[PDB]
């Protein structure tokens, strides 16, 4: 297999080898110890020919008798660079649904990994590849609504971009990702979200608003007031709520005559961070 | 890396320079630290550290440190630890909970071993005059451990946060058992209570604090 990597016209000579193997038996016994049934090489020649040919031969059958966690580091390696330099993702996700992420059977060469891990790991790839589309496409295409570790990523990434974010603008790449997310997860994940997708929602919506407004809330004992505000310190303040609106009627003058809104705004920080309102509402 | 040396100085503050567990604190200033001990100070430690990743002390997620990282999960981690040494370290905001739940609660009482540098918390049964002078005591060490068992910056942070709570409950505590401390014209409540004026005023001058005074 070495030698005949390094030939030319590769992609004709793959194809006339495979559709010589097409005429294998089920089984093969070779020469010795390392043994490869014929669907065993029926998988990796389908790898390489329709998948990926990076990984050579003898790494094909090291991965498969290499360990799970070593299968998944090269499967995520993969994938990850085949994403980069692929024109067109969804080609080699099917390549995916076609010889490796196929359910039809198992996997020969990933024999150390289900499904499940893999499709985790093109996610997370996916997801730093910031493609959405993608994202929903494979769920249902597989299946994973209300699935745990998919939420679980949402979720991940969710608190990730919400943690990335300095100002709260919708027009925002970072915050228009993270209200993809969510619209995944409305999809989704409506059984898997609770009530918690509101108070996302309205956490980008206060968020949007208090963007129409300036406040300095950044309690600096050495006196910092050069402070931006970052969605993530509400949760910081989350015991201490109407000091926000406090610095807001502090550095928004007219904003004192807006009871409704103000008001609006507190019971949504409320009830975004799950805040307790044991009938309080009054005291607050 | 990155996480490594930030979780490095993580297990160093919350395993070395400080011990805090639900009931005591305990502070040093310096740490043997590694599998070959080597020394550093808390003082400078934390001066390095605190002007590195807290630039005008607050956390700045905007900066190289954090805004270079590029794994998202790490980056996350990373976060969440500086976070969380701003919290405990830069804020010690444990701690400061830890004292105003216990300062001027009966049945709370708080023990000092300034030669241990540990401030003690634990329950009480005393009663009325006892439980008084047990939680002037208690508080007199809380402030004992403020002047000869924190760092500069530490007692500065800490006074900045709950002198003015300090202030105020111990003023109150005082007046709502004026009867019993001016019961007697010379009595170690008294004297003891004068010490506490005194190491506050001391607190206010050394902590050099504005905020409250």
């Amino acid at each position: 297999s070495e030698n005949l990597f390094n030939l030319s016209s590769l992609t004709h000579k793959l194809d006339e080898l495979w559709s010589i193997l097409s005429g294998f038996p089920d089984e093969i016994t070779i020469e010795e110890q390392k043994t490869i049934t014929a669907l065993e090489m029926k998988q990796f020649m389908e790898f390489f020919i329709k998948c990926s040919t990076k990984f050579s031969f003898k790494e094909i059958f090291a991965i498969t008798q290499e360990e799970e966690s070593a299968q998944l580091a090269h499967f995520s390696s993969l994938c990850h660079e085949e994403f980069n330099k692929a024109n067109e993702i969804s080609s080699f996700l099917q390549a995916m649904y076609e010889t490796v992420l196929d359910i039809s059977k198992d996997d020969k060469i990933f024999t150390r990994i289900s499904m499940d891990e893999k499709l985790y790991s093109i996610l997370e790839i996916l997801l730093q590849m910031n493609e959405f589309a993608y994202i929903e496409a494979i769920i249902e295409r597989f299946d994973y609504s209300n699935n745990t570790q998919i939420y679980e990523l949402l979720v991940k990434f969710f608190w990730h971009f919400f943690n990335n974010a300095s100002n709260g603008l919708r027009k925002e790449p970072e915050m228009k990702k993270a209200s993809q997310t969510l619209q995944i997860i409305q999809k989704h994940m409506s059984q898997r979200a609770g009530t918690n997708l509101t108070k996302l929602e309205v956490l980008l919506e206060i968020s949007d608003k208090l963007s129409h407004y300036s406040i300095n809330l950044n309690k600096s004992h050495n006196g910092a007031r050069d402070t931006a505000f970052k969605p993530s310190n509400i949760l910081e303040y989350r015991d201490c709520p109407l000091d926000i609106i406090s610095n807001l009627l502090e550095l928004n003058p007219r904003l004192y005559k807006d009871l409704p809104t103000t008001k609006s705004l507190l019971f949504g920080i409320y009830d975004s961070l799950s805040i307790n309102r044991e009938g309080q509402t009054g005291k607050v | 890396l990155h996480l490594e040396l930030v979780s490095t100085l993580y297990k160093i503050l919350t395993n070395g320079f400080w011990k805090i567990t639900e009931n005591s604190i305990q502070f040093t200033p310096t740490v043997e630290w590694g599998k070959d001990k080597v020394h550093i100070e808390y003082d400078t430690f934390m001066d390095f550290v605190a002007q590195q990743y807290f630039p005008k002390g607050s956390l700045d997620n905007q900066a190289w440190f954090i805004l270079d990282m590029t794994s998202a999960d790490s980056q996350e981690q990373v976060r969440a630890k500086l976070n969380t040494i701003m919290k405990e370290y830069m804020n010690l905001s444990r701690i400061v909970s830890m004292i105003k739940n216990s300062i001027f609660i009966s049945g709370k009482e708080i023990s000092y071993e300034n030669e241990k540098n540990i401030l003690v918390f634990s329950k009480s049964s005393s009663h009325g005059q006892h439980c008084v002078s047990t939680v002037l005591t208690s508080f007199e060490a809380v402030c004992d451990f403020m002047l000869d068992g924190l760092a500069f910056r530490d007692r500065k942070t800490l006074s900045y946060e709950l002198g003015p709570l300090f202030n105020t409950e111990f003023t109150k505590f005082v007046k709502n058992n004026a009867s019993i401390i001016l019961e007697s014209l010379d009595s170690p409540l008294k004297n003891l209570v004068s010490v506490i004026n005194n190491k506050l005023t001391r607190l206010v001058a050394k902590s050099e604090v504005t905020n409250w005074t």
